[PDB]
DNA sequence: CGGCCGGGCGCCCGGCATGGCGGCCTATAAAAGGGC
DNA sequence: GCCCTTTTATAGGCCGCCATGCCGGGCGCCCGGCCG
């Protein structure tokens, strides 16, 4: 047991049941932005939940930036209602979470070279593309991450309690390393 | 760029509204001053209407509006001027792009508003027949705008309620246009729009009904039709149509109400029934219907309608209609949730008959639970105010009505208000059965207490707000009835939950606070005193998790003793199964003290007898485990400590609100102060902060001195704990000659070696935030009486400063080990915190401290200057006129002090802090302090230069629009006179209305020629503004006389006013002149004749004698020094502070790496000047070195200059026609020139003087023999230096060069048979070659003579003055690089260059031996060259180098230099991609392309609010 | 002794190939994925 | 289970660059010493 994590990001997706066009969304609204050259899909924002959403030509959606389950659902449903208002037919039916990003700061800096030495059977310490270490912990299945400064980031979970369950079991081992 | 064009640019780029609304005002006023040139302004401001950014487009629209206010209306009866502009905008009104249509509509809005009455008129046709054209034109514009309204499709869904910016703007423009047209056309517009009602441009009806009100009088059919439309709009399917149709009724209800009984009587019914149709989860249209209903229901005739309807039918009665609102009180969308509160609050104030029905217990209960479960700050605040109004009127009937009305809900709501919060993972849910639904008598995680989703700030705010509400009704209940509330709160006051106990203290705090008289609360004195000063319970139910964690760690240790300590069991301590504070736990349960004793004593006991020998390897793990348990145990204890402090504070504040103060008040004061220091939750801390001020007020009013004095001193100490805002004197006492304002760049500010720094950086600002608010509230409470009755707050603020700075700093202040140093860095912080909210009557007291603060600004210790600069920037920004006149007269002149450095650093630090703190309100005074900052931008010390350029980077952008700024309203004469003086002082630098020629005083000889007078005038111009430059004139001109003129004038002016006024900034200091050593006597004789009053001392001399001037050197007025002794004795000449540093030869310092330049750059001087013959010799980086001497911050860092100029120039070696290799250099040349231009002064001797003789040049070509070219080739087939030297050797009796020289000299009198010739070589061997052949075999007749480096300096003068005066010498043999400065070879006729050199300026300097002032015959120079050889490469490179050297300076003069000197002189924590499988790449596609930031929504409301437009439209 | 002679080393000047030093995009190579 | 695309790499050929290389010339400050 120990200090609790916090959640900093949420991601969800919907299969909006229609083959909706994009350039109409780019033209009619000030809110939307769009260009195929630099990115594949329309991007939208909205102010009350303070989230961003991506609308793909196949009708599939992604929502980002929410900080709770029901908040993300409210945002996604709101986006679905916006797209319906622009004249396209739509249905908000299938809702699935695809990511969680927990975050916390450990109370001490870490000599994480030992976390490679004693746990390389799961851990990895390469600085080539990112700072800190990666820990592809298998159960609960999250792509855990730790910085040298003690910042710890918990990624890839699908349900809220999973992050807490992962933190509670990683903390005793990182306690050993200063 | 004109003043107009620089000013109008500010409309597009500017710091804030306050600057741009001044820019537009100045632009319009300046147009009013020059009404004839209107379109010159319009063509410049109009193009911003197509700008891509909303924020500048709207202010450009405002500009084209304001600016046309001045012009007269067109009328031919007493070619419409804007016909081109309107013809353009009326077509941009259909641009496919979005931005341009908004711009066009908003521009047409202003044009039609201001000058619509004259639109489309024609010249020379009578009124009755051009009114036709006017009407037709306005109708056509209306037709276009209606077409846009029907075809608009560019909307905004970015918020809960949509908006259509293009539709709103064109609607406003149509509202503007239709005010001018006649009713005959308005009816057609109305009919067309009503057909458009049937998708719909209904906003036109809103604007039509807004601007015109003759129409509603003209016939009833207008009002009937519009509200028939609105009635069939309110009930529409599309929620968007519902909102816009509902909006139209809101502004026009008053002029709507009297039309007819039935229309209103039906409209109100449809409004009510459309409201009762329950809304969707994502429709905000209901919120605006709430405002419509709150508007209609406020007017009496609507009440009459509802009343008679109620008399007809009970189902329609107001008492039954009102509760239809209730289901919306917790609708998801924030807007409607608040709109319902607003409407119901309005219904509360609607009198007696309309309130008595629905205002009953149910709505009180519903609003109370609503305030508890609210999360948005605005909604909770509105609901609390609503509750206050309801309770107030319901009690204003009588107390017994309220008691009978609300007592039915006392138990559940009293239970709910006192409900605890709990720690995150283990919340206590609220009992959901208490939450009565609105229908009968989604976001429910708030009642779950789900702290993980909702931070404890929100929950603590909720509980204290509930207490703040319930303590109100507890005051209006008659006191015999209180038993149900009283017993509940008094039992909660001893609850095992810390949260419940604190909330009970909060409830009594509110009750005692607002109760009519304090003694009504008297029954609670004992139960609050005992909680304040009894020793506390040791366990708290909400904190159980912490001690559970402690037990877990202790169990880990005890198990570790088995697994790793090998301790046999049966004697270990048992750790209890139950943790203290848990329900039904007995006293035997696990306490924190039990853990603490286990963690050391039993630990040691087992270590006495665990596995022997293995102790040494059990030791590391056991010690780590003990450290872990020590980590958790103290954390739990600190958590208890904070919770206990918070409950103690909540008790103390209520008890002081009850006006009880025990005989010795130490426990109260400790309880409050320790909470101010600690509690982080701002909404809770503010309560203690206010009540401590209440305590001070009460103690001092009661006639008690000691406790008030003590506690005010204590919180004053608390004010200064923030190190980052009040630096520690013990750390900085030794630091001088450094400015702390720049020190943030330095390391160790954030102390990376220990995270303890971050802990303290939090904990210090946490206490400061509290103490500062306590001081401010105390100031607000005491007002004008403060310093009369809180004496210590005067003493700490004044007396240390008085003792410190009344005279010299006493020696005690210089010790970091001594207290008095810290006291006077503290006192200025006390002033800095007090003054911005001190009562205006005490401003004279603060102003009486300005003479001391400004004295402290001129002090040695850097920390003192830093605090003085911050304090002065605070005082002068709060008290503006008096503070700034004191500043302008006292410290502003000191900014130019050259004698010492401490004063100047403070004088610039205060400007930096003043600009930063004052912000964009500085405009009334920027003209005072711009040109001192421009002066300091070139100063010696690097700190001053950096701060000065940082300040000037912002200050320069304000000054284009300050010329014309209105005066401050209250204005001391001493400043206004200063303002006029400064305006005229800088006008000569701002425009070509220049000063007349400098009045060189008569003490200097009055013999100056025209160009020399112009040069002295230019040097005086430089001297005025403390600029520096190069007097890069050719030889022979009176450069020495000019520089001495300006230098002597400066010293004389400095001498006189030092005597006139007692100012240290002007007392005399010596100058120095650096020249090549031979010219020392020239300088001495010239200064001795032309400037007799100046003392001169020559530093050059034998070193044993030179040693004697280590201290005497300051006495003189001018020092003369050789470069080559300055390089040696820089160490002792640099220690002084000089005036007007003059270099007589810039060529010596041209190279950055030469030691002499590294020596010269170290000098500190008040003014700098270089008298070089030619700045450019090889490349522009040589000019960079000179400008690095003159003014380091101007031309930029060395390699940045290299990249920008040196390489692009070098690229043009082999330029082609119209190639980018050529164009890059062509760009670079002029880009450098336009920057360098005002600081050089180039004048050709051949253009200024015709007294000196004319000049002719010719090139002489020769052959390349067989043997020569064979040698060339046989070397060619074989570093570059070896080959280059060998080539230049071998390319020189059968050789062509000697033959060419022979045939040239036999083309002269010397060879055929008076005539004189100079022969120049570059290699001494070649001089020998010509010598040993021309007079030995070829032309023995010639009377030759020789002078080169081999000739000793003691006979060169005799040789040269023999040659130039004795006709017998025919030919002189010489090398170009000999002598240089003053070789007198003026008698020559012809100059023959036998070979050439890479340096062009050296060749010109060699030519100047003959082409000199001391001659009148023509000078004819020949250059011999051999076809095809390497000589041609040398000459071509020389041509390119002289080309750039010429064009980089080209024409220069005092008056031809430009006036725009100011324009050049400035020079996430985790990203895991969410568009695919999780990964940390660090860069992703979608967002990084410039998605940017979402705009604020306020800009819509500040541009579409109808009231502002309707005021703007008369 | 200072004044002047002679020897003395020091300090700046002046060009452009060339080797080291590095990263620019794409080669010949590799893992991971759309498509079959 | 296999082909080609995309991102990614260690290497190729260069774009682009930094700092150096010199010796024949010159002025100058400094020292030891003779001049009167």
């Amino acid at each position: 047991s120990g200090i609790t994590p916090t959640l900093q990001n949420i991601v969800a997706t919907v299969n909006l049941d229609c083959r909706l066009d994009l350039k109409t969304i780019a033209l009619h609204a000030r809110n939307a932005e769009y260009n195929p050259k630099r990115f594949a899909a329309v991007i939208m924002r909205i102010r009350e939940p303070k989230t961003t959403a991506l609308i793909f030509a196949s009708g599939k959606m992604v929502v980002t930036g929410a900080k709770s389950e029901d908040d993300s659902k409210l945002a996604s449903r709101k986006y679905a209602r916006i797209i319906q208002k622009l004249g396209f037919n739509a249905k908000f039916t299938d809702f699935k979470i695809q990511n969680i990003v927990g975050s916390c700061d450990i109370k001490f800096p870490i000599r994480l070279e030992g976390l490679a030495s004693k746990h390389h059977n799961f851990s990895s310490y390469e600085p080539e593309l990112f700072p800190g270490l990666i820990y592809r912990m298998i159960k609960p299945k999250i792509v855990l991450l730790i910085f040298v400064s003690g910042k710890i980031v918990l990624t890839g979970a699908k349900v809220r309690e999973e992050i807490y369950q992962a933190f509670e079991m990683i903390y005793p081992v990182l306690q050993d390393f200063r | 760029a004109t003043r107009l064009d620089r000013l109008v640019t500010i409309l597009e780029t500017g710091s804030t509204r306050l600057i741009r609304d001044t820019a537009v005002n100045q632009l319009a006023d300046w147009q009013k001053q020059h009404p004839e040139e209107l379109f010159n302004l319009l063509s410049r401001v109009v193009p911003y209407l197509r700008h891509k950014d909303w924020e500048t487009r709207t202010t450009a629209a405002k500009a084209i509006g304001k600016i046309i206010e001045n012009a007269p209306l067109y009328d031919p009866n007493a070619e419409w001027p804007f016909e081109r502009l309107c013809e353009f905008l009326k077509v941009d009104l259909f641009d496919p792009q979005w931005e341009t249509r908004h711009g066009a509509a908003m521009g047409l809005r202003e044009v039609i508003r201001v000058h619509g009455a004259g639109a489309g008129r024609r010249r020379g046709k009578t009124r009755k027949e051009n009114n036709d054209l006017n009407r037709q034109w306005l109708d056509d514009l209306a037709y276009r705008l209606l077409c846009v309204l029907m075809l608009d499709k560019f909307t905004d869904y970015s918020s809960d309620t949509s908006v259509a910016p293009i539709r709103e703007t064109v609607g406003q423009t149509l509202g503007a246009v239709l005010r001018h047209i006649s009713v005959e056309s308005v009816h057609a517009i109305y009919r067309l729009l009503y057909c458009m009602v049937t998708h719909g441009g209904m906003v036109g009806l809103r604007y039509v009904v807004a601007v015109r009100k003759d129409l509603l009088l003209q016939d009833g059919d207008m009002i009937d039709g519009v509200v028939r439309c609105v009635m069939q709009g309110l009930g529409d399917i599309d929620d968007d149509v519902r909102s816009v149709s509902a909006a139209t009724l809101i502004p026009m209800a008053k002029e709507f109400v009297m039309m007819r009984r039935s229309a209103l009587d039906s409209l109100i019914n449809i409004v009510w029934e459309s409201l009762s149709n329950l809304g969707d989860d994502l429709s905000a249209s209901t919120g605006k219907i709430m405002d419509l209903l709150a508007t209609l229901c406020s007017f009496p005739e609507v009440l009459e309608a509802m009343k008679v309807s109620a008399s007809q039918d009970e189902e329609r009665s107001f008492t039954l209609l009102v509760p239809r609102l209730y289901p919306f009180l917790r609708h998801t969308i924030t807007s409607v949730r608040l709109a319902v509160l607003k409407a119901l609050m309005t219904f509360a104030n609607l009198g007696g008959e309309t309130s008595q029905g629905w205002l009953n217990g149910r709505i009180l209960r519903l609003i109370f639970q609503n305030i508890i479960v609210e999360r948005d700050q605005d909604t909770l605040n509105m609901s609390l105010e609503l509750w206050t109004t309801l309770v107030r009127r319901l009690a204003a009937r009588d107390p017994a009505i309220l008691a009978d009305e609300f007592e039915a809900h006392a138990e559940p709501m009293m239970q709910l208000a006192l409900h605890p919060i709990g720690v995150p993972r283990h919340p206590i849910p609220m009992n959901p059965a208490l939450f009565q639904k609105p229908s009968g008598g989604v976001d429910g995680h708030m009642i779950q207490g789900e702290v993980d989703l909702v931070g404890v700030d929100v929950l603590i705010r909720s509980r204290i707000s509930a207490a703040k509400a319930m303590g109100l009704i507890m005051s209006f209940i008659p006191t015999p009835r209180l038993a149900s509330y009283d017993t509940a709160v008094l039992q909660a006051l001893s609850s095992p939950y810390a949260s419940t106990q604190l909330a009970a203290a909060m409830v009594i705090d509110e009750y005692a606070k607002n109760c009519s008289t304090p003694e009504v609360a008297s029954r609670f004195i004992e139960p609050l005193q005992k909680i304040i000063d009894l020793e506390r319970p040791s366990h708290y139910r909400d904190l159980v998790t912490y001690v559970q964690r402690v037990r877990s760690a202790s169990q880990q240790l005890i198990n570790l003793f088995r697994d790793h300590g090998k301790v046999s069991q049966g004697k270990l301590p048992t750790l209890a199964v139950v943790v203290q504070g848990e329900p039904e736990a007995g006293p035997g349960a696990f306490s924190i003290a039990n853990a603490e004793k286990v963690v050391n004593e039993d630990f040691e006991r087992l270590k006495r007898l665990m596995a022997p020998g293995q102790r040494l390897i059990a030791l590391p793990q056991l010690n780590e485990a003990r450290e872990q348990t020590v980590e958790v145990i103290e954390e739990a204890k600190a958590a208890k400590e904070a919770r206990d402090a918070r409950i103690k504070a909540a008790a103390a504040c209520a008890l002081v609100a009850m006006k009880v103060l025990p005989k010795k008040p130490s426990p109260l004061i400790k309880a409050i102060m320790d909470s101010i220091k600690t509690e982080e939750n701002q909404e809770l801390q503010s309560r203690s902060a206010a009540t401590i001020a209440r305590l001070v007020q009460l103690f001092t009013e009661s006639g008690r001195r000691g406790p008030a004095e003590k506690v005010v001193a204590n919180l004053v100490k608390f004010s200064c704990v923030e190190v980052a805002e009040t630096p520690e004197f013990p750390i900085h006492a030794h630091k001088t000659n450094v400015i702390l304002s720049m020190q943030k760049e330095e390391d160790r500010v954030d102390h990376p070696d220990a995270v303890k720094y971050a802990r303290e950086a939090k904990a210090a600002r946490i206490t400061r935030r509290g103490a500062k608010e306590a001081l401010e509230i105390l100031s607000k409470n005491f007002g004008a009486e403060l310093l009369e009755r809180v004496p210590t707050l005067r003493t700490f603020m004044e007396e240390p400063l008085v003792r410190a700075f009344s005279g010299d700093l006493p020696p005690e202040a210089r010790d970091p080990e001594n207290a008095f140093g810290q006291e006077i860095v503290d006192a200025m912080s006390v002033i800095r915190t007090m003054t911005p909210t001190l009562h205006p009557a005490l401003h004279p007291f603060v102003m009486q401290q300005v003479p001391l603060v400004i004295k402290a600004l001129r002090s040695d210790l850097s920390v003192f200057r830093y605090m003085a600069a911050k304090c002065m920037a605070t005082i002068c920004s709060v008290i503006t006129v008096d503070g700034m006149t004191a500043l302008v007269e006292k410290v502003l002149p000191s900014i130019n002090n050259p004698l010492d450095l401490s004063f100047r650093q403070g004088a610039i630090e205060v400007i930096y802090h003043l600009i930063a703190v004052m912000g964009d309100a500085i405009l009334p005074y920027v003209i005072f302090l711009i040109v001192p900052v421009l002066g300091r931008m070139s100063d010696s010390d690097n700190q001053i230069r950096l701060i000065a350029t940082t300040s000037f980077a912002t200050l320069v952008k304000l000054v284009p629009l300050e010329a014309g700024i209105p005066d401050p309203p209250g204005l001391s004469e001493e400043l206004l006179k200063g303002r006029d003086r400064e305006r005229t002082f800088i006008a000569q630098l701002l425009d070509p209305k220049k000063i007349e020629p400098f009045k060189i005083p008569v003490a200097i000889k009055a013999e100056l020629r025209s160009y020399q007078q112009e040069g002295v005038n230019w040097l005086a111009f430089l001297n005025k503004y403390h600029l520096h430059g190069i007097l890069c004139d050719d030889m022979g001109l009176g450069k020495t006389l000019q520089t001495i003129c300006i230098v002597a004038s400066d010293h004389h002016q400095r001498a006189e006013e030092f005597a006139r006024t007692g100012a240290p900034e002007v007392r005399k200091l010596p100058s120095l002149i650096i020249c090549p050593p031979t010219l020392s006597g020239h300088w001495q004789q010239e200064i001795k004749t032309y400037a007799p009053f100046l003392t001169v001392t020559a530093y050059v001399g034998s070193p044993a004698e030179r040693r004697a001037m280590k201290d005497s050197l300051d006495k003189t007025d001018i020092v003369i020094t050789s470069y080559d002794v300055c390089r040696n004795d820089i160490d002792v000449i640099e220690k002084y502070n000089w005036n007007y540093c003059v270099l007589d030869e810039g060529h010596l310092i041209k190279n950055p790496k030469a030691k002499i330049t590294l020596a010269v750059k170290r000098l500190t001087s008040n003014h700098r000047l270089i008298l070089t013959g030619t700045p450019i010799q090889n490349n522009v980086l040589e000019l960079w070195s000179l400008f690095d001497f003159l003014m380091p911050g101007f031309l930029g860092a060395e390699k940045v200059f290299l990249d920008r100029f040196a390489k692009p120039i070098a690229n043009s070696r082999y330029s082609k026609a119209s190639s980018k290799e050529q164009e890059a250099g062509a760009l670079a040349i002029e880009a450098l020139h336009k920057q360098v231009l005002p600081f050089l002064l180039r004048r050709l001797k051949e253009e200024v003087l015709n007294d000196l003789p004319p000049k002719i040049l010719q090139n002489y070509y020769c052959d390349l023999s067989d043997l020569q070219r064979k040698l060339f080739e046989d070397f060619t087939k074989r570093h570059i230096f070896q080959a280059l030297q060998y080539m230049r050797k071998l390319c020189n009796i059968h050789a062509p060069k000697l033959g060419a020289l022979r045939d040239l000299l036999v083309d002269c009198g010397i060879g055929v048979e008076p005539h004189r010739a100079l022969i120049f070589c570059q290699m001494k061997e070649m001089l020998d070659m010509v010598q040993n052949t021309v007079l030995k075999q070829m032309l023995p007749s010639v009377s030759y003579l020789r002078l080169d480096g081999s000739v000793e300096a003691n006979k060169r003068q005799d040789i040269v003055n023999k040659f130039n005066s004795d006709p017998s010498y025919d030919v002189l043999l010489l090398t170009t690089s000999v002598g240089g400065l003053g070789l007198n070879l003026t008698g020559a006729d012809t100059v023959i260059f036998v070979e050439h050199d890479w340096n062009p300026q050296k060749d010109l300097q060699a030519m100047d031996r003959a082409h000199r002032i001391g001659q009148k015959k023509v000078v004819n120079v020949y250059r011999i060259i051999t076809r095809g050889t390497l000589e041609e490469k040398i000459l071509s490179l020389q041509r390119f180098k002289i080309d750039v050297a010429s064009t980089v300076v080209n024409q220069q003069n005092a008056g031809l230099a430009t006036m725009d000197t100011d324009q050049i002189l400035d020079l996430e924590d985790m990203v895991d991609i969410e568009t695919g499988d999780v990964r940390r790449p660090g860069k992703k596609a979608a967002w990084l392309e410039g998605l940017g930031e979402l705009w604020d929504n306020a800009q819509y409301e500040e541009s579409f609010d109808l009231d502002g437009f309707l005021k703007t439209m008369q």
